[PDB]
């Protein structure tokens, strides 16, 4: 039977979405592209270049109009009447509004595509903007993180394929399964942060016994993600975890909000 | 058209030009443009970066401590080298020494990264270049499973698995659903794998697929996810707790353990799967033993990486060796100094920048980043490019050059530096692949060398990795268990003006993060790295850079299908938001 | 000495007595004797367990809610299927009915049991008396990779990697320091596997351990941990939520992800290795089909398993059949009644336990557990038993019997039970299975028979799995979410007297919880256990159980080395913790 | 290069605490036992039976009388003159005392060994004992859990092997490395515990936002183990992650300190 086509596009982005992608321990990456979807079109892993792949591009969006996801990675810039993202001589945005118009549906990986990321952060020199601000005509998914866990994209991939519906949303367009609740309202170190037990300098006595790291400027509190509870990499780690505060890497706006490591 | 002289080149525009747009296969957005003659030969090369975002723009007025998290995100492939030339410069400027274990933990995080990233790019990014995956289809699973017997020790080479993975293809394409497949260049005559090896090297590129994800998860442990790990200035945030309450708290014996498993793992898949494929390439493929040599026969750039002895980054420390090569004189390793106003300069007559004098150079210190879309006259618009004219600007990538040479760096060029350094370890596993291969020292300058490179460094590196989890346990044993510096955390600790430099080598090569500190916060960022040099236009005198010259007199079989050019263009494992950030 | 005779057989105590304690490659603690007669033929078979806890006694006065609790700890071993038979025992004496998705997810919960207890049975615990592990030193790798490549299409199977794997226990033994191989059976003429046989499977037994760990994954999911997963009366704890906020918070897409994953893996170790591994053992050991038949050939018993229908425990809905033979008959299946006082009763008066009148057996709802250590003479004291007194009290094990049967119970006598209700699926596998080996239905009843049986079991469990995931997933695809009824959680919704009986099959065979509710406490909590029946002590007729039937006859090589006697016992994976309770 | 000798004596027991060993993820016990330790005596995997598995128990302690490791599993019973477990005809007390004699150091894995575990439950009809109770000279590690965590275990053995000494451990024996904190002072429901947001039946609506459990009979405030840190099966969950309140099965007594689902 048939699997489900994607089209996947890069805009001004550093590959992490596409990386964490292929990180999946369950399915396996490998297994949702033979047997899950049908990726047709990827800048990073696609056998064909040049003009093979503007074939690839138009003859899939083309045959498969109106049925097709369109998976977004990174962010169009509006300077430089967009050259700042050049594809097949013409600005990203083109590429990006022809790909939107015969998607089914959009899902904007990663904060680049989501509200900016780093490249949006001030001054912001490309004036690189989220896609939900180019592309106000169709139902955008948005999947932040910097980048988003590899479980999450592929279980939110593999809700899309088993259920045929998309994930509910919260108003911000934010998956409910993995985006509901905030870092710190599932996070291990809370009991620390209940009791007034805070890492006040690195590998303080603190640090060594995994006290809360509020004061070193985690900012768990305002983000939301499954990182406290889904974890990373198979579920090995996260950020707070391995002792680093949270940047707060899936909220809008999150490279402005001061230093990681003030309140 | 124009005709002139460079390295021994002749740069001739004349005649049919190619466009390759976008290049797949690479991480970010390049074009690549050629002119060939009328014997298919390219006699002009054009490589553009086609992506810009503006990093150092970004960084400046920001706190010195979040620099690295900002920086990190210049490349989510490299993810952590920009992190770790970020603290480096910063603990540089500032004056900052970190404990041992520290360094020695970011060592593992540094070769973890080329493992992982080494592996990746082998099957996923340029494996397809040299493996027919549609030619899987005829081999036979037996002949198969006798090649890969032939080969290696790895288990996995049973007829039936062979069998499974052919039908597990034969399936995915039986829908005319193709897929990364679609539209490929399977059956080019550059295609010289019979059917056994490329089953073979098709159901590796699915092993690969799935065990990459296993290397990063000593990222995980120490810099809490991958990609995108976290670091500190001052050493890293993962403090240890081996033996006290609390250590559940910590990284603790368990957690050490996940990384020895994964350490021991990551070298068999190596040295049992890559290793043996990358010798396989070479033995079906030995004429590109000669082709794209580029500048590697002439100028080769390293700054050297992991230091040994923790806040040391001369000679006697760094394990991989740093140098410089000129002239194509491999008897004179030059040594290199990265504050040298007269050494790493960057170039941007030929790239969209702003200089107050594009005929000269600016060392990183007095770098300026002040972007100039100006594409002048290409055949076609400024919003629509035929064709870009490299006579004047055509880039988003800045053209670094070192001493005025242009070089090639990456694993071919650490390799060659070492060798010719007379490291012994280099010296031997060199001397025994191109034995094994019957070809030549000089056959590694080529394309087909910067892969075998490539593979050798990915187990050169997995050997590190046990060497410094062993260092750090030692250390554990001894009691020695700090992982941060913090008397120069505040900034009210910081001097008032300072200004520091770190470097690396990455996975592409050397890598380099110029910073300068004034009244608490960064006033000048400046960033030089890998792709940067290799994939640079040109400079005032016409040099060309490392992509264009190993694109020079290639012969193509057919000129609409670019599969020379992408095997040239992957075989230095392109980072096109690196290389512009 | 006295003789009698009874099943068929001549229980005769002449000659030679050996004895073998402990018995190792079992769970927890068992004594064997037998007599020998002058041609080295077993004439008398004695099993004991030598291990008591108490169980029954503790649960009297606990909460009915905390029961599956405690008695999940009668065995660590076949972990949660006493936890299963609890809450079904509850919920039966209640009137408690759960949701369809929390009996699908216990219905994986013993899926996920079988497969895990069978693999490791069949590797860790009984493949010793079958693969002379000493005896691999002498393989040929390119032999050894050519015998498993024609067994199978597992991918491992390079003459490198048994190479390898030789070379490790090469190492391993090198130095004197031969752990669990230390003073075996090695070299014994019952072993028959050629070398490279032995190395395959020496091979597949550290595949197997490392392997199994990954398996009881599923058990962590829904039940937090393995070994000794949680649960509930009214069904189980893990509450789902796919598409809500909180989602984090529960069984969630990526926890049924993870799910999938183990399944297919599961499967596909047990279809690949286990199966291939159990036919050869077979191949190599066709004597074993004539064997160790005891009472697989006269008196069976299963009281089935796996209700596919929630809350129905009735015959249309047991995946698993049920039913009872006697005298041989297997063309008349019997229906059991665990409620009927005239079915399974037990006896003690060769059991070290008072009851009122030790000639009669009592139903488990008559049941007492009032132990009473009394051997006689054993030629020793009271605290050195040097030869039990098997015509008195000489077992911590009850002796249950069916109308006053003595039964097998476990894998074969399942198998047997299913073929002969003419169940399709088993029919056909088992008849393909004995064609393969050209040996005669009658070969099934045998210690061989019960290994393959057991290996088979493993497969069909592992089909089960992804079948019961697939319904799990339709109900969550129709919105059907719930995992627990509440309605009676609350003692004063429940009857103030009430009882019932849970019951399944567990790895080893048909187990039993009979508990009496009195006043919101357990007033009766009676267990009868897969081992209880099969390494009973006789009864009041002086009929021997199935353990001590299976021994008798039988031939040994070297009376001092008590290979056949440990390849019968083990052969029944004895579970002696459970025995006793 | 030799091995550590270890022997591993088992009592009264379910064998719950050698199963959970084998689960070992990172060493595997693959690797614990051919490379790191020499697993001589231990009647759930070894080879010999009988009188050729008392042969090599005699052997193996008189050879390296004062070298061994002594891991228990279980515990004597002192009822019936120790005859409610018995070993090659005898209590296994007295096995217990014959191989505790020829040990260097005592490892007491699971709640049988440190505490007594569920046979020790009223009214404890077999009089089970732990075994600190009985060897009263010779250093003993308790390292309790109904059974242990897998990679906790294995983690202990390394240390052992890596840094030739035993754990530190609290006043009762247990290693601070995984037993210095309670459950709930690393639980990541916490928050939920804080904000008096409670499962108060099963299956209700906090229960699918994984509400914090107390309500429910979590014996978490008083239960030290590293069960919601390091976790259980290769980090895939623990008892409250799944939704079950944890029991307490690492605490001496547990199981009758009421019911698991009261206060
Ligand atoms: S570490 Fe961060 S997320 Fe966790 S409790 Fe402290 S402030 Fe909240
Ligand atoms: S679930 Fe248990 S351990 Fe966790 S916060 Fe609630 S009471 Fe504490
Ligand atoms: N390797 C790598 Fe990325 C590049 N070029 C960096 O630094
Ligand atoms: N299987 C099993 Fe254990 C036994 N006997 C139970 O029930
Ligand atoms: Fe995965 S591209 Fe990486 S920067 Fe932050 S999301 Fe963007
Ligand atoms: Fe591992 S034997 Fe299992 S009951 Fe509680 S620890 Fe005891
Ligand atoms: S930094 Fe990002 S990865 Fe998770 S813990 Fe915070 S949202
Ligand atoms: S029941 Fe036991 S397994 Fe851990 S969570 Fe509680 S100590
Ligand atoms: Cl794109
Ligand atoms: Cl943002
Ligand atoms: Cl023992
Ligand atoms: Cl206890
Ligand atoms: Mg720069
Ligand atoms: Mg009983
Ligand atoms: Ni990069
Ligand atoms: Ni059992």
């Amino acid at each position: 039977k048939p699997r489900i086509p994607v089209v996947w596009i890069h805009g001004l982005e550093c590959t992490c979405c596409t990386e964490s992608f292929i990180r999946s321990a369950h399915p396996l990456a490998k297994d949702v592209i033979l047997s899950l979807i049908s990726l047709d079109y990827d800048d990073t892993l696609m056998a064909a270049a040049g003009t093979q792949a503007e074939e690839v591009f138009e003859d899939i969006i083309t045959q498969y109009n109106g049925k097709y996801i369109l998976a977004v990675e990174g962010n169009p810039p509006l300077g430089e009447q967009g050259m700042f993202c050049i594809s097949s001589g013409r600005p990203f945005i083109e590429k990006l509004k022809r790909a939107a118009a015969g998607a089914s549906a959009i899902i904007a990986w990663g904060t680049c595509a989501s509200w900016g990321c780093v490249q949006a952060a001030r001054p912001n020199p490309t004036q690189a903007t989220p896609i939900d601000k180019v592309i106000t005509d169709k139902p955008i998914i948005k999947v932040p993180g910097c980048p988003p866990i590899p479980d999450v994209m592929s279980a939110i991939i593999t809700y899309m394929v088993t259920f045929d519906r998309l994930p509910d949303v919260d108003r911000m367009g934010r998956p409910l399964m993995f985006y509901g609740q905030r870092i710190h309202d599932k996070c291990y170190r809370r009991a620390h942060f209940d009791a007034g037990e805070f890492v006040q300098s690195w590998d303080d006595d603190a640090a060594r016994k995994g006290y809360c790291l509020y004061k070193m400027g985690c900012k768990g509190p305002t983000t939301y993600n499954a990182c406290s509870s889904t974890r990373w990499n198979d579920g090995v780690s996260f950020p707070i975890q391995s002792g680093h505060g949270c940047l707060g890497c899936a909220e809008n706006g999150f490279w402005d909000r001061g230093s990681f490591y003030s309140r | 058209s124009t005709q002139y002289e460079t390295q021994g080149y002749t740069i001739n525009n004349a005649g049919r030009r190619l466009v390759v747009d976008p290049i797949t296969r690479i991480e970010g957005h390049m074009r690549c443009e050629v002119n060939i003659n009328d014997q298919n030969v390219i006699t002009n090369a054009v490589s553009c970066g086609t992506m810009f975002r503006g990093l150092e723009i970004i960084l400046q007025g920001r706190d010195p401590r979040d620099a690295w998290a900002f920086v990190e995100r210049i490349c989510g492939v490299c993810t952590g080298v920009h992190a770790l030339a970020s603290v480096y410069a910063i603990e540089d400027a500032i004056g900052i020494k970190v404990p041992d274990n520290a360094n020695i933990i970011r060592n593992i995080m540094l070769a973890t990264l080329w493992c992982h990233d080494h592996l990746v790019h082998f099957y996923q990014l340029a494996g397809m270049d040299w493996i027919d995956v549609l030619d899987a289809l005829k081999a036979d699973p037996r002949k198969t499973s006798e090649l890969a017997q032939s080969l290696s020790s790895w288990p996995k080479s049973s007829p039936g698995y062979f069998f499974d993975v052919q039908n597990r293809l034969k399936k995915f394409v039986e829908g005319g659903q193709l897929g990364i497949f679609r539209n490929g260049y399977w059956g080019h005559p550059q295609y010289k794998l019979p059917p056994e090896a490329n089953l073979m090297g098709f159901a590796h590129y699915l092993e690969a697929l799935d065990f990459q994800r296993e290397i990063v998860k000593i990222h995980a442990v120490f810099g809490g996810k991958n990609p995108h790990p976290n670091w500190i200035v001052g050493g890293m945030p993962c403090a240890i707790n081996i033996d006290e309450s609390g250590a559940v708290g910590a990284v603790n014996m368990e957690r050490l353990n996940l990384v020895q498993s994964i350490i021991t793992r990551t070298a068999d898949f190596i040295n049992n799967v890559m290793i043996p494929d990358a010798l396989a390439i070479g033995q079906f493929n030995k004429p590109w033993s000669e082709i794209g040599t580029g500048l590697s026969d002439k100028c080769v750039l390293s700054y050297g990486a992991f230091p040994d002895i923790a806040n040391d980054f001369g000679e006697k420390s760094l394990l991989m060796p740093g140098g410089a090569v000129i002239n194509g004189d491999f008897n004179n390793v030059l040594p290199v100094d990265l504050v040298d106003p007269q050494q790493v300069q960057e170039f941007v007559d030929h790239a969209w920048y702003r200089y107050p004098n594009d005929q000269v150079g600016r060392h990183p210190f007095d770098g300026i980043t002040d972007p100039w879309y100006n594409p002048g006259d290409v055949k076609g618009s400024d919003t629509n490019i035929q064709q870009l004219n490299e006579q004047e600007r055509y880039s988003w990538i800045k053209a670094p050059r070192w001493r005025g040479n242009a070089m090639e760096v990456g694993p071919l060029a650490r390799t060659l530096i070492a060798y010719h350094k007379g490291d012994a370890a280099t010296v031997e596993s060199v001397d025994r692949m191109m034995s094994a291969l019957n070809l030549p020292l000089s056959g590694i300058q080529s394309t087909l060398g910067r892969i075998l490179c490539r593979a050798h460094e990915a187990q050169w590196a997995a050997g590190k990795l046990q060497y410094f989890f062993d260092k750090l346990m030692t250390n554990l044993k001894n009691g020695n268990l700090a992982t941060a510096s913090t008397e120069k955390w505040e900034p009210a600790t910081w001097p008032t003006e300072c200004r520091g430099v770190g470097f690396t080598e990455a996975p592409r090569g050397a890598l380099g993060h110029w910073a300068a500190i004034r009244d608490g916060k960064i006033d000048l960022y400046q960033c030089v790295v890998p792709t940067t040099w290799n994939a640079s236009p040109r400079d005032p005198k016409g040099q060309i850079g490392a992509y264009e010259a190993a694109l020079m007199n290639t012969k193509m079989a057919i000129p609409e299908q670019p599969l020379e050019i992408l095997r040239t263009l992957h075989s230095f494992d392109p980072c096109l938001a690196c290389s512009t950030h």
